[PDB]
């Protein structure tokens, strides 16, 4: 987004900044929760081949 | 590209989409 | 086999086997009656479908079990599964002599031990307690021993310390990745229902305290005790097998202590004076005379083994601070004073442990690591580090940059 | 079959369904046999029946073995022989013989 | 590739674990293949000492006893 | 300012005035079910509507019709309380009036006789609790509202990934509310395809034929007509001057005696202008341009009567001749442009195997039901039953609306099935998008996402019941005998009843009310789910739908969602959000006309909000409400920017409306990272109630609304003065303005006392008012669990210090002072329900008798003669709650056991001990016992005593009602008698019962005395019938399961306090597990000598970015200051003047806040009570995004006497020496979640075993061992440990032999293993050998 977050946590975030921040959090959590599965599958194939 | 899926492609030997020739 | 309320339950194979028999028997009958071809043919096909459904169901019509929509499980599906076989696949069979609970810190522990709840140890070692109780003659027979531990008589607690003493236990966390996910510890009896785990290992398990749970396993056979002690023991794996760097590296609270310890401010109590040795350096600090960080020359004795397998000694006046002076008391023998003379960040504090291992060997490094943890926590508590709202300083030029 | 049939008219006529002893008066027999008859009539449930979580956890996995013998007992059997066999050597040779006989 | 190379394993009991069970059993049962153990995966299934680590002394000593007299 | 507000008032920072106050939070749940079950004289959703669809039901062609009149809901069999204990469902009988008409054979339709069968009973439909919950079997259950794809047509893309050639695709999907799916889709060759449901793909045109459309009409519908004239000789042509745009001239083009353009010059704006203004209709064209042109209609040869060319065939120079000599003047061809109008449909016909209607109908029927032979009636019937049948297909109203709306129609309502116009129109629009004109929708938009709810969902299931009974109903009227059977003998109960029961009982949307906590409840009843029937699945979707969408603003909470397998698949409803009239989600807004901000509220749906320009919740306006700045931050369509003073159409109602009740309770949320904020609102629902309901010291201002809207508390029905206050009940004497004229009255609130929750917590109400206190309607009468004076307290705030303490706080670990456990404040009360069943076995019946083989008197002490533990006897592990014994005869013992009984002379009983005994380690007091008995088995002594006791207790309760009630009624009679014939002292002398005789002078007062008489006598009888019914319910033999003779349920109340291992967290997402419980001696204390309760590790603050937990601490300290300050002046007893002065100063705080305050309050009695409640601390309200600011916090700290830094110096209680640097100390609200350490803890040595595969299994609750996995096996394999691994999967688990051979060695003192073969593998051998496979173990 071409309008960054101009505030920080020591100050307050207004309605919009938080709402825009939400996607980053949710996509972060989702990516990791999926990357958890990816890692496991990888180790499986690896230990199977060795 | 890059990341964890990149590792999996390497260990899987997978031929890229538009490869070169030697 | 029967169930509660007098109702019965049985495997699906019966429904399948029964069918194959009936149809088969019917066909046998249909031979002695000389039926027309069109019928006996139909009966044979019906028999064929039943046998197939019995062996592996789903390769034809997927026959359904009586009164229930869900297809009846056939012999091939008992072996098969997700994935392959159920037997060895996750997961993978339940195991006796085990337990689990919420885990906590226990920084007092040495790196080779762990806090074990009293009740857990009682129920876990139950056969050992029975056998030791009647080895010394405190119980007439095995039955009387059962009633004793069931009564929880006061005399049994001392007997447990015997069977516990040299007898490692296996600790495991939920997402086992590398081999350090399971490590052996020496049990320490602890009041309370929580497991205490040496902080330095919390990194290897990747175990936070946000309510994560850990499992315990008892090594029954003698070979398992010596396997646990000589392989899976905590002290025998201090280094990641992935890369030679120590994985027992002090984590966070401990390292903030040592950073605050060996550091120096510009002006503090005792600046410039000189002391005979580290012993009287602590005497200066603890009494409140000198500040933890002040620049000071003190006589120290360092060591270099640079002879042939032989430790040389050297003494000098080193320019250092009060904190670094006190810390030197822990560093064993042949390490030079240069290693502790810096600010001791998390990066330097790991290479310290590494060098200590590659020089003095295993045993000196273990006892070393313990001391570092103990002193780190202690001094960190003294420091009174905190975080306030005024600890976060916003630039004065921010509004202008925006 | 006769029992199923009676419950139908009596289902809405009574507005709920007849009590366990209601069809009993409707039926010829001792009428307490309804309970007995009702038990054997049920079809057994598949032991492979999926239960909770759908996690391949199946009914049969939860059915414990009651005909086995726990070791905490079996241990006491091996012990009781050594107990009684010892205490019978503390007696006269005929008392052991007479007690082992009875 | 890693997933393809793991496909080929001498022990059929090992292959029957992570692969499709039906096909593995059939394809092996016709040829009368004789599984000698010798591996880890298979020894775990049957429940004896792993032919490595502490067990490596045992299996080694047994492997030589074989094809002898 | 109200009456419970005078007790305590929360200081509110924040500027923005609240224009609208939080509506009822349970709105959706209550409103929905309210529309379903009701008598509605029209098609509005409900039982009425679902009836009018399938009705009237006529038999098959027989002209025997059964129609539907009306329905009624009978009184519930049991009320909510009675229904829970016994275990039945809370339900009402459904009584529906039916009219059976029979038409005369064969006649003009008229009835011989019509019997109106009065209300045949079909099913009992469940009823919703006053709190919006259901009771299925003795257990409260909530049905979560669902979010699915709204019915209608939707045009999507599926760009990118397909075929990896790019080019995108465009597909349309018609999704009805009920009935088959109709899918249209393109392909890389631009050939239109159709598939019904998810079935086989089929060429689109085959449906037009099934609608009886021949090829000629297909070309005529989707394509324009190019008219060709043969005039003079060889082919002139009609020219629409616009057809030449985007194409190049194919021959010499000249008309109107002037050659405008020659061949090879593309047609731009120049050529088209000339032709239009010069009006060129007809030009002469060469014969070769039609070599590609497809002839539109059929053309035949008049003479030979033979077909020259079929429709949709490409003409050639030779073909024109053969149809020219036959006398054909006109040949129609297609207008085809690869940019504007594509020749797509034309190419679809060449792949169309059919010709006529029956052919297409056959190919459809053979597609849907293949393998079976097609039939004329079958093909015709199926296709008419798919999209054209009123039974099997509906889009309903919302579907039709979005359908018509997306097609740009006028009518917002229309037929509920598809029409030939409808299908055809959709196809045209899909082609228009592929042509470049128009755009595709997206599934994720909340205008295409529809919200169902309990009422609507139950209607669907009831509908299913009526259709599966419908097949039956027609079937019976088939063979029916004349006037013997009636509309009873046919319609059954179980068919309809099992449809509705199968829903509430085991439906993915029907689940246990999460009840350990009011917030958990209220956040469950407001919840959305895209799962379940008609929803997506976890595996299918798909990060697009899980993600937060711009339309979620004000509708779905962005930050309250699960952090598990399904993220963004649940969410929660926003605070002010409401379900739209059509079922969408709409939010409140303020209409801004011209430049003024108007306070009229307007509800806009997802599509409504689209076009308007909406201002921001935070903006500064003043006076008349003009925007102060000439430009303000706003969002209009999917984007946000600064907007001009007068452009804006609307403005946000409140600063909160984006979040949900859960997220809205986190103070200083604007200062916390969204990840940790989620976890906070996620964990806040897990807070177990506490022993002493406290209050939050730092807060938001929603807690009052959350407390009341959730049913945990008891709210005043009508205002008045409290007549009687007990810990049991509360009686309020109503004010006359609020009182009804008849019956007089008082409102009697019967409080809930200590009882079991679903989560095994304690739910107990306490009276918050004192004898004779004024309460006005809408006042808090009694707090529930975890509620204080009308606010919501989920825990207790306490003094916390941030500093590393000797490593005991290492990660998140928490170090708690002993002071906390001594005050018993974080103690929790658990109520567990244990059962004892006396069943029937083939060996014999089980006795509850107190005679148990081999047990002493110390065991039987706590038991009565009957075998049941006394009420109130405190018990510990192993004690017998209920004596139970089951027959096992003739044990057949062994030689040495036989000698043993012989020596010690005990008769070994023919009965075995099944008695229910207290589980190991759990310890509590028995607070209750229930005995359910089968009807016909004799109740034993104890069982009779309890029932008799319940009778007396029941009688007292009803009588208590009548006594206070009668006085309340007679007290009004006394007052009306005094109006016109007042005798004060004379009247109360004579007996009160002898009052009804006195009349009155002519007035309404004569009729008022009359009224109170009528209602009085009713009470005499209403009491009577109520008492009788209650008594019978006690005496009736409770119905049990088959085989169970009697059941004894014991209720234990365990009091667990706190110990190392419990999970605790703040509202800001900081978890922790109590590590050590430290003495007060070792606690850091300040110079004043007050120790600190908890020592948190500061290191958790920077990494996880939650800064509010620090602010909450700081402000908290300040709050406690104002308490301490007040606590000194009240203990000083200065006077009301000095105190009052100080309090006013606090509530202003320097400028520009919205709180206001006194001295409107009565200066003595009202003010002094408030100060007493503030001495614990001064409650402050920080609004969500409107919350306080640093300056105000620092300013409030000045009034506190406490430093601005918020940090002080602390001294270690051990060495007594100082701590370097100041440390932050304050008051943080902290919750105790229920993950409690003495639940999680399990240990097993040798337990039971599974039969099928011999493996550890807990049957006694000595739980089966920990599961040792594949990953764990690898961990052992990396180490060299072979023997540990063998013992792990052989002797310790799976070896049925090796385990016992081991156990015997462990007691003998020999550590070894004789492993054998695991039984798992031994079974696999038999399963393989059970097949035709011979598997052997060879060699040696
Ligand atoms: C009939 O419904 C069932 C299955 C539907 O099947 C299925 C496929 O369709 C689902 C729908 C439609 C959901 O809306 C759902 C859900 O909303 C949810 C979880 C995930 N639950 N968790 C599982 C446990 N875990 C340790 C934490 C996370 C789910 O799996 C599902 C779910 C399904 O999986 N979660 C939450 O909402 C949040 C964040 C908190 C939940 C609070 C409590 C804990 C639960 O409400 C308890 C009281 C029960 O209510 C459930 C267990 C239901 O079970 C019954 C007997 O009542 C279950 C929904
Ligand atoms: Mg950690
Ligand atoms: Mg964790």
């Amino acid at each position: 987004i071409e309008t960054p977050i101009t505030a920080n946590f020591r100050e307050g975030l207004n309605v919009l900044q938080y709402f825009i921040s939400t996607h980053g959090a949710r996509k972060g959590l989702a990516d990791t929760a999926l990357k958890t599965a990816n890692s496991g599958y990888l180790t499986r194939r690896l230990v199977d081949v060795a | 590209t890059g990341g964890l899926p990149r590792v999996a492609d390497l260990f899987e030997a997978r031929r890229p989409k538009e490869p070169a020739i030697l | 086999v029967p169930l509660d309320g007098g109702r019965f339950a049985t495997s699906d194979l019966n429904d399948l086997y029964r069918r194959v028999i009936n149809r088969n028997n019917r066909l046998k009958r249909l031979l002695d009656l000389a039926a027309p071809d069109i019928i006996v043919r139909n009966e044979k096909r019906m028999l064929q479908e039943a046998v197939d459904a019995l062996l592996d169901n789903g390769r034809r019509g997927r026959a359904i079990t009586g009164s229930n929509k869900r297809p009846l499980k056939s012999l091939a599906d008992m072996i098969k599964g997700k994935q392959g076989r159920f037997r060895q696949n996750l997961l993978g069979k339940r195991v006796d002599y085990s337990g689990r609970s919420v885990i906590t810190v226990g920084p007092y522990l040495r790196l080779h031990q762990c806090g074990l709840p009293k009740k857990m140890a009682l129920e876990l070692f139950k056969p050992f307690i029975y056998g030791k109780l009647e080895l010394r003659g405190l119980a007439t027979t095995i039955k009387a021993a059962k009633k004793m531990v069931e009564r929880e008589e006061a005399v049994v607690w001392d007997i447990l310390d015997e069977v516990i003493r040299e007898h490692p236990v296996l600790l495991n966390r939920a997402p086992t990745l590398h081999r350090l996910g399971i490590q052996a510890f020496e049990p320490v009896l602890i009041e309370g229902k929580a497991i205490q785990l040496h902080p330095l290992v919390c990194a290897a398990y990747n175990a936070d305290f946000d309510g994560d749970q850990m499992a315990v396993h008892v090594p029954l056979t003698l070979e398992a005790q010596l396997e646990a002690r000589a392989l899976m023991m905590s002290t025998n794996n201090i280094l990641s097998p992935a890369n030679g760097e120590p994985i027992i590296v002090p984590s966070q609270d401990v390292v903030l202590g040592l950073y605050y310890m060996t550091r120096d401010c510009v002006n503090a109590k005792g600046e410039g004076m000189v002391l005979t040795g580290p012993k009287e350096a602590e005497r200066l600090y603890r009494s409140g005379l000198a500040s933890l960080h002040a620049r000071v020359k003190v006589r120290i004795t360092e060591y270099e083994k640079d002879a042939n397998g032989e430790l040389v000694a050297k003494t000098s006046l080193k320019d250092t601070t009060v904190g670094r002076a006190i810390l030197w008391m822990i560093v064993p023998k042949g390490l030079p004073y240069s290693i502790v003379n810096q600010a001791l960040g998390k990066k330097a504090i790991s290479k310290m442990l590494n060098t200590c291992y590659r020089i003095l060997g295993l045993k000196p490094t273990v006892i070393f690591a313990d001391q570092i943890m103990y002193t780190g926590f202690a001094y960190a508590a003294r420091s009174g580090a905190s975080v306030g709202i005024d600890d976060m300083v916003i630039p004065e030029k921010k509004h202008e940059i925006i | 079959n006769k029992l199923n049939r009676i419950s139908r008219q009596m289902l809405q006529e009574m507005g709920r369904e007849p009590t366990p002893e209601e069809l009993a008066e409707r039926m010829l027999m001792p009428e307490d046999k309804i309970r007995k008859v009702l038990k054997i009539a049920k079809e057994p449930i598949s032991m492979e029946t999926p239960i909770g979580d759908d996690e391949d956890s199946h009914l049969g996995d939860f059915i414990e073995d009651t005909t086995l013998e726990l070791p905490l007992d079996s241990a006491t059997t091996e012990s009781l022989r050594a107990a009684t066999h010892d205490v019978l050597a503390g007696l006269t040779a005929r008392e052991a013989k007479v007690l082992r006989m009875r | 590739g890693i997933t393809k190379a793991s496909l080929a394993t001498e022990s059929f009991i090992s292959a029957a674990s992570f692969q499709e069970t039906t096909r593995v059993l059939t394809e092996a049962a016709v040829a009368g293949k004789r599984d000698e153990l010798r591996g880890l995966k298979e020894n775990v299934i049957v429940g004896r000492l792993i032919p490595a680590g502490t067990g490596y002394a045992y299996h080694q000593d047994r492997m030589r006893r074989r094809a002898a007299g | 300012y109200s009456y419970t507000e005078k007790k305590r008032i929360r200081k509110d920072f924040g500027k923005r005035p609240q224009v609208l106050d939080v509506p009822y939070l349970l709105s959706i749940q209550l409103d929905s079910f309210q529309k379903f079950i009701e008598q509605d004289p029209e098609g509005q959703y409900g039982l009425e509507a679902a009836f009018r669809s399938v009705f009237p039901i006529q038999s098959y062609s027989g002209n025997s019709e059964l129609q539907y009149v009306s329905y009624r809901l009978g009184e519930p069999v049991f009320d909510v309380q009675e229904c829970q204990i016994r275990g039945v469902t809370y339900s009402a009988p459904l009584r529906v009036k039916l009219r059976l008409v029979i038409y005369e054979r064969e006649a003009p339709e008229g009835t011989v006789k019509d019997i109106k069968e009065q209300e045949v009973y079909m099913g009992e439909i469940p009823l919703m609790t006053d709190n919006g919950t259901f009771v299925i079997n003795g257990t409260e259950r909530v049905i979560v509202s669902q979010l699915h794809r709204s019915p209608g047509v939707f045009f999507d893309s599926d760009k990118g990934k397909t075929h990896s050639s790019g080019k995108v695709l465009y597909n349309a999907r018609i999704i009805p509310y009920r009935g088959s799916w109709l899918d249209f889709e393109f392909d890389p060759k631009d050939n239109l395809f159709v598939r019904i449901d998810r079935r086989r793909k089929l060429p689109a045109t085959i449906i037009l034929r099934a609608l009886n459309y021949t090829t000629e009409q297909i070309l005529d519908l989707f394509f324009e007509k190019v008219i060709f004239e043969i005039r003079d000789n060889k082919l002139q042509m009609e020219l629409v001057p616009e057809r030449l745009r985007g194409e190049t001239a194919s021959f010499d083009i000249e008309a109107n005696g002037k050659v405008y353009v020659e061949k090879g010059r593309r047609i731009t704006a120049r050529h088209i202008r000339q032709l239009e203004k010069d009006d060129v209709k007809l030009i002469e064209v060469p014969v070769e341009y039609i070599a590609g042109k497809v002839v539109a209609k059929d053309y035949i040869d008049e003479s030979t009567g033979e077909l020259i060319c079929a429709a949709n065939m490409e003409l050639s120079l030779d073909l024109l001749a053969k149809l020219s000599q036959s006398g054909h003047k006109r040949i129609e061809t297609l207008f085809t442009n690869d940019l504007d109008h594509g020749p797509y449909i034309s190419e679809t016909l060449r792949v169309d195997p059919t010709n006529d209607r029956l052919s297409a109908l056959v190919e459809i029927y053979r597609m849907m039901r293949p393998g079976e032979p097609p039939t004329r009636e079958a093909a015709e019937s199926l296709f008419e039953n798919l999209f054209f049948s009123e039974d099997r297909y509906d889009l309903s109203a919302v579907g039709r609306m979005k359908f018509n709306r997306s097609l740009l129609r006028e009518e917002i309502e229309g037929s509920g099935i598809l029409s030939k116009d409808d299908i055809i129109d959709v196809m045209k629009k899909l082609i228009d998008i592929r042509n470049g004109k128009g755009e595709v929708d997206d599934i994720d938009h909340l205008g295409n996402r529809r919200i169902r709810s309990v009422g609507e969902m139950a209607e669907n299931q009831f509908r299913v019941g009526l259709v599966r009974v419908e097949r039956a109903v027609k079937e019976r009227l088939s063979l029916g005998d004349l006037d013997t059977l009636m509309p009873q003998d046919m319609i059954n109960a179980k068919p309809i009843s099992a449809a509705v029961k199968e829903f509430f009982g085991s439906s993915q949307l029907s689940q246990f009310m999460v009840q350990n906590n009011p917030l958990s409840e209220i956040t469950h009843k407001r919840r959305i789910s895209a799962l379940g029937p008609g929803g997506l699945t976890r595996e299918r979707a798909g990060f697009e739908v899980r993600d937060v969408h711009p339309t979620h603003y004000g509708r779905v909470c962005p930050i309250e969602t699960p952090e598990g397998p399904n993220i963004g698949l649940i969410n929660s409803l926003s605070v002010y959000a409401q379900t739209n009239e059509y079922g969408f989600l709409e939010t409140p807004y303020r209409k801004v006309t011209d430049g003024v901000v108007t306070d009229e509220i307007h509800y806009l749906s997802a599509i409504e909000e689209g076009n308007y320009v909406i201002a921001q919740a935070n903006s500064n306006l003043d006076e008349e409400g003009h925007f102060v700045e000439d430009l303000v931050t706003c969002r209009s369509k999917g984007e946000s920017s600064l907007f001009s003073r007068d452009q804006v159409d609307y403005m946000d109602v409140s600063t909160q409306q984006v979040v949900s009740v859960g997220a809205s309770l986190i103070p200083f949320l604007e200062h916390d990272d969204a990840n940790r904020a989620l976890m906070g609102a996620n964990m806040q629902r897990q807070a177990v109630p506490t022993l002493r309901a406290d209050k939050p010291l730092v807060g938001t201002g929603m807690e009052r609304a959350v407390a009341v809207d959730s049913g945990v508390t008891a709210v005043a029905k009508r205002g008045g003065v409290v007549q009687y206050v007990d810990a049991s009940r509360i009686v309020i004497k109503v004010n006359e303005d609020e009182m009804y004229p008849g019956e007089a009255g008082i409102d009697i609130y019967n409080l809930t006392k200590y009882t079991r929750s679903n989560q095994n917590t304690c739910i107990n109400q306490m009276p918050c008012v004192s004898l004779g206190e004024p309460v006005e309607r809408g006042d808090v009468l009694a707090d529930g669990p975890s509620t204080d004076l009308g606010e919501l307290a989920l825990g207790q705030n306490m003094r916390v210090a941030f500093m590393p303490w000797n490593g005991y706080n290492f990660e998140d670990s928490i170090l708690v002072s002993e002071r906390v456990v001594q005050e018993d404040r974080f103690t929790t009360i658990h109520i567990q329900e244990l059962a004892c069943v006396s069943r029937d076995t083939k060996l014999g019946p089980e006795e509850i008798t107190a005679d148990i083989p081999n047990v002493g008197e110390a065991a039987l002490s706590k038991l009565d003669e009957s075998g049941i533990v006394y009420i109130g006897a405190e018990v510990t592990g192993g004690d017998i709650l209920v004596g139970k014994v089951t027959p096992k005869g003739e044990t057949q013992l062994t030689p040495e056991e036989k000698l043993l009984r012989a020596i010690f002379g005990e008769k070994a009983s023919d009965v075995k001990d099944s008695s229910l005994r207290v589980p190991n380690g759990v310890s509590g007091t028995v607070i209750d016992v229930q005995v359910f008995t089968r009807d016909g088995v004799e109740k034993d002594k104890r069982a009779l005593e309890i029932e008799e006791m319940q009778l007396k207790q029941a009688k007292k309760d009803l009588s208590e009602e009548l006594q206070i009630l009668e006085a309340g009624l007679f007290s009004r009679i006394r007052a009306v008698l005094v109006a016109g014939g007042v005798e004060a002292e004379k009247l109360d002398k004579l007996p009160r019962d002898r009052w009804l005789e006195l009349g009155l002078t002519d007035e309404e007062k004569q009729n008022q005395l009359e009224q109170l008489a009528e209602q009085y006598d009713e009470l005499k009888h209403e009491f009577e019938k109520k008492l009788e019914a209650k008594r019978r319910k006690i005496t009736q033999g409770d119905d049990l399961a088959p085989g169970v003779l009697k059941i004894v349920k014991v209720y234990l109340a365990v009091k667990r306090r706190i110990q190392p291992g419990d999970k605790m967290a703040g509202r800001h997402g900081n978890k922790g597990v109590i590590s050590k419980i430290n003495p007060i001696e070792d606690m850091p204390y300040d110079e004043n000598g007050t120790p600190v309760d908890i020592v948190l590790n500061p290191l958790g603050v920077p990494s996880r970015m939650n800064i509010g937990q620090i602010l909450e601490t700081h402000l908290g300290m300040a709050a406690k200051g104002i308490g301490d300050k007040i606590n000194a002046m009240l203990k000083q007893q200065q006077e009301v003047a000095k105190l009052r002065e100080f309090i006013q100063r606090a509530y202003d705080l320097g400028a520009d806040v919205r709180q206001k305050v006194d001295l409107s309050t009565f200066s003595d009695e009202e003010v002094m009570r408030l100060a007493e409640n503030l001495r614990k601390g001064m409650p402050i309200a920080t609004p969500v995004f409107d919350g306080a600011k640093e300056a105000e916090i620092k300013e409030l700290l000045k009034l506190g006497d406490l430093p601005t830094s918020g940090q002080i110096r602390l001294y270690d209680g051990r060495t007594g020496e100082q701590f370097e640097r100041p440390v932050t100390v304050g008051y943080m609200y902290m919750l105790k979640l229920n993950h409690l350490v003495d639940d999680k803890m399990h240990a097993r040595s040798t337990g039971s075993y599974s039969l099928v595969t011999q493996q550890p299994l807990g049957g006694k609750a000595q739980f089966g061992g920990q599961r040792f996995g594949e990953m764990e096996v690898w961990a052992l394999e990396a180490y060299g440990a072979a023997y540990t691994l063998q013992e792990m999967l052989t002797v310790k688990s799976d070896d049925v032999n090796g385990r016992t051979k081991m156990y015997k060695n462990i007691v003998d003192g020999n550590h070894q293993m004789e492993p054998g073969m695991p039984e798992s593998f031994n079974v696999l051998l038999k399963e393989i050998r059970s097949l035709g496979i011979n598997i052997e173990l060879e060699d040696e």
